[PDB]
RNA sequence: GCCAGCCACCGCGGUCAUACGAUUAACCCAAAUUAAUAGAUCCACGGCGUAAAGAGUGUUUAAGAAAAAAAAUCACAAUAGAGUUAAAUUAUAACUAAGCUGUAAAAAGCCCUAGUUAAAAUAAAAUAACCCACGAAAGUGACUCUAAUAAUCCUGACACACGAUAGCUAGGACCCAAACUGGGAUUAGAUACCCCACUAUGCCUAGCCCUAAACCCAAAUAGUUACAUAACAAAACUAU
């Protein structure tokens, strides 16, 4: 997601890229609600580290 | 059968028959053993046995043929398509 | 074709292998069963459609005293028999 | 007069089964026999569909450990000089006897594919047949 | 019982599958020679499949080797080089009749 | 009695092999003016036509001489549930049996 | 009933025979069970099978 | 005698009507009969290639499925930047020629033209390709480099992102093609097909518009070849 950002600022115009950009914080953010609901102890400190 | 005089389209059906002739098990010569669901091309028809009581309770077509096979106690529904041939 | 295969023993380098252990209890009964319908004075016919053949078949019945057709095959011969023979034929009671 | 349906069952089915009903009421000589002499499978009408998808046919294949040995040979040293014969039932080809003294050979000890195939050649040799090698 | 059945074992009369022209040869841009004799000399064409007959992979990189070198500058565009006219030919088309 | 299994097994036809390149020998059973129907064993018979040597002693019954290429010569084509045969068998002439 | 796995017991009959009646002190019932795993079956057949009719009475 | 009139639906009558009106006879209900309006009943546990029906595409939320097994892909033309040019054409120059373009046949146009030699820019990408790859779709096939193609591998909207071509706003480019327009010819007329000239525009940068026979008219994920041919086509079917 970092990586692709970091390309999204050069090539704005892009769109393939803005749709992997888009879809990848999608399941980040699936994946993030799926660890909240089983381990919550290991999902707030990931929150916290990675400043999500 | 089928010819250009009504007359002899009879003469024709009724001789062509009896070459195709089929034999249907009866139980108890008054009903079908099990109920029975098909579909014919595009003719959905259902038939289930029934007691001695109450018989002869289908299409009419049917009636005809039940006759004349000698079934006496039967329910048949005709869903979809009602094409005689079929 | 799709209905040989439980009479195929196998596949050799994709020729294939007809098993002669059914062969032999089928040519068994078969032949059992030409021999009782002969018995009976049954009328056998010779029916071949190959141009090798032809003349070792046709003299092959003649020996027997039966009844041979390796020629061409009219369409309403053993179906519409009286108007093609005659008014009233006997119909065969064996085909080979 | 008769059933003339191909489909509905075999030729024993309708002709029992009309006699039975009352309208042939003369038995055909043949019946007897059928009812004696019953075939192995009885003649019903079957549709041949196509095979479609993952299903293959049940035919194995026809290969014997002579054929990985004959393999060997055919691609060594080709065909043999001798000309095969298929109308002596007991002919004796030369790669035939090539394995046979192959296995008589592997009944000694030997696992080594190389010794087994190279002392079969001088045992060949020392008969008198000709195994001129290809290439 | 019986050992005369055959057993599950695979083809051993297997032959080697056809091996092309360049089949484990390593193409490049650089050497005209080799990119030369798949070119027709006399309008510059590239010969296809059916002609130059090499497998599914070498003939795509030829296609490629063959481009790099037009714009490059290390071999001729509308015909064939003449100084490799003589080498052997690999194709299978004839024009003379 | 012996098991059909067996009989496969020590069979010449199973010795042969693959049917390309082998040295059959075959006799004539049909002739024709320029045709010659040989039979090598297989399944069907393979053709020939009479070398411009020695043509004159190919007769009916004479043993030859031949290759097998193809035991039987069948191809598919496109829209063909099953295989087109051609009911022969390919074969070349390499000479007389030399008796 | 012609849709579903099993179309009878969507029927009338398959809810009333099932005979189990709570106690009139009974008023949650909490049921878990996972989806993956051989143990599990005993508890999936149950919800798939005998839940409805439990609920029906 | 398509007149007067009849019908619940299909229809009858246009000088030989079992349908109009009357008569004879018959049929069916019955102290009721017929007509008119409401009501009972009646659509899909059926379908979606050709019939009304799979929405242009992908992800995700709500929600729901999991239950046996098993599954991260890949030579090649994705995309967005940066640099580059072979073949053709044109500005332009020299030389020769008087004609050059155009059609079934001509006219108009040009003669500031045509042929040959020399040659930028813009635009478009022979043969390879009888190959079938990449991307979610629409799409992409001249060369080089950089960045790069989600998910440990289900379904999911009206939400978020995208979407050929034509069209709009502003700046730049213009070889060539070219709606509109003008001329020539054809035709009864030709504001059409045919011929000549030229504009919007097709192109680059930034923004908008969000439409297609966006059609492989066949939705996604797992499977089966069993059952079984409406027709035609690209065989039939099960589960969520
Ligand atoms: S067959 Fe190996 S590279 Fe062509
Ligand atoms: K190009
Ligand atoms: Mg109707
Ligand atoms: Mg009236
Ligand atoms: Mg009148
Ligand atoms: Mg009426
Ligand atoms: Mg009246
Ligand atoms: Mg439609
Ligand atoms: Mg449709
Ligand atoms: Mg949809
Ligand atoms: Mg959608
Ligand atoms: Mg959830
Ligand atoms: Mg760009
Ligand atoms: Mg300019
Ligand atoms: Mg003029
Ligand atoms: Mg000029
Ligand atoms: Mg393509
Ligand atoms: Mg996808
Ligand atoms: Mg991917
Ligand atoms: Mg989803
Ligand atoms: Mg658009
Ligand atoms: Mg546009
Ligand atoms: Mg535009
Ligand atoms: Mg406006
Ligand atoms: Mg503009
Ligand atoms: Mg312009
Ligand atoms: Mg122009
Ligand atoms: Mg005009
Ligand atoms: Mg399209
Ligand atoms: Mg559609
Ligand atoms: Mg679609
Ligand atoms: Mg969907
Ligand atoms: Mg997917
Ligand atoms: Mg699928």
């Amino acid at each position: 997601i970092r990586n692709y950002e970091e390309h999204m600022q050069k090539h704005r115009k892009d769109k393939a890229h803005k749709r992997f950009l888009l879809m990848s914080i999608d399941q980040r953010k699936k994946m993030l609600k799926n660890l909240r609901e089983t381990n919550y102890a290991v999902f707030e400190k990931i929150c916290k580290e990675l400043g999500i | 059968g089928k010819a250009t005089e009504r007359a002899d389209a009879f003469r024709k059906a009724k001789n062509r028959a009896v070459h195709y002739l089929h034999y249907i098990e009866r139980y108890e010569d008054h009903t079908i053993y099990h109920d029975i669901s098909l579909k014919f091309k595009r003719t959905h028809i259902k038939m289930k046995k029934q007691p001695r009581g109450y018989g002869l309770h289908c299409h009419r077509a049917i009636m005809t043929i039940c006759r004349l096979i000698g079934i006496k106690d039967l329910y048949a529904k005709v869903s979809g398509s009602v094409n005689m041939l079929n | 074709h799709r209905f040989m295969e439980p009479y195929l023993f196998g596949s050799r380098l994709g020729q294939d292998i007809i098993d002669l252990e059914q062969t032999a209890a089928h040519l068994q009964l078969a032949l059992n069963f030409t021999a009782h319908v002969a018995y009976r004075e049954g009328i056998i016919l010779f029916v071949s459609r190959h141009r090798q053949f032809a003349h070792l078949i046709e003299t092959t019945a003649r020996d027997c005293g039966e009844y041979a057709h390796t020629r061409y095959f009219k369409g309403g011969l053993l179906t519409n028999a009286p108007l093609l023979l005659g008014p009233g034929v006997r119909l065969p009671d064996l085909i080979i | 007069a008769g059933s003339r349906l191909e489909t509905v069952g075999s030729i024993f089915s309708r002709t029992r089964d009309l006699i039975r009903a009352g309208v042939l009421k003369e038995k055909p000589l043949w019946l007897d026999i059928y009812n004696a002499f019953p075939p192995l499978r009885e003649p019903v009408f079957r549709r041949p569909r196509l095979r479609y998808g993952k299903a293959k046919a049940a035919v194995q294949d026809i290969f014997y450990h002579e054929d990985r040995i004959r393999a060997k040979f055919y691609s060594a040293y080709g065909s043999g000089p001798k000309a095969f014969d298929l109308f002596n039932p007991n002919f004796k080809s030369t790669c035939q006897r090539f394995v046979e003294k192959y296995i008589e050979l592997q009944r000694l000890g030997e696992t080594d594919e190389e010794k087994l195939f190279v002392e079969a050649g001088k045992a060949l040799l020392a008969e008198g047949v000709t195994l001129r090698r290809v290439g | 019982s019986n050992e005369d059945l055959p057993v599950p074992m695979e083809n051993p009369y297997k032959e080697p599958l056809k091996k092309c022209i360049l089949c484990e040869k390593h193409v490049d841009y650089k050497n005209v020679q080799l990119l030369s004799q798949f070119i027709s000399p006399f309008t510059g064409c590239i010969y296809g499949r059916h002609i130059t007959g090499l497998c599914g992979k070498k003939q795509k990189e030829i296609t490629k080797a063959i481009k790099r070198a037009q714009i490059l500058g290390f071999m001729p565009v509308t015909y064939k080089d003449p100084a490799y006219l003589k080498d052997p030919k690999v194709c299978n088309i004839k024009y003379r009749e | 009695v012996e098991s059909f299994a067996s009989m496969l097994r020590h069979s010449p036809l199973t010795q042969m092999g693959p049917a390309k390149n082998k040295l059959v020998i075959g006799q004539i059973f049909h002739i024709v003016e320029d045709d010659l129907y040989i039979d090598f064993g297989g399944k069907f018979h393979c053709v020939c036509k009479r070398p411009e040597v020695d043509g004159e002693k190919y007769q009916k019954g004479t043993r030859v001489r031949l290759r097998l290429l193809d035991l039987e010569l069948t191809s598919r084509f496109l829209g063909a549930t099953t295989d087109t045969t051609i009911l022969e068998a390919d074969a070349v002439l390499l000479g007389l049996q030399e008796s | 009933p012609m849709k579903g796995r099993f179309p009878i017991r969507r029927t009338l009959q398959y809810l009333g025979q099932g005979d189990v009646v709570f106690k009139d002190s009974v008023k949650v019932m909490t049921v878990n069970y996972n989806t993956h795993g051989e143990l599990g079956e005993g508890a999936r057949k149950f919800v798939f099978f005998n839940i409805p009719q439990i609920q029906y009475k």
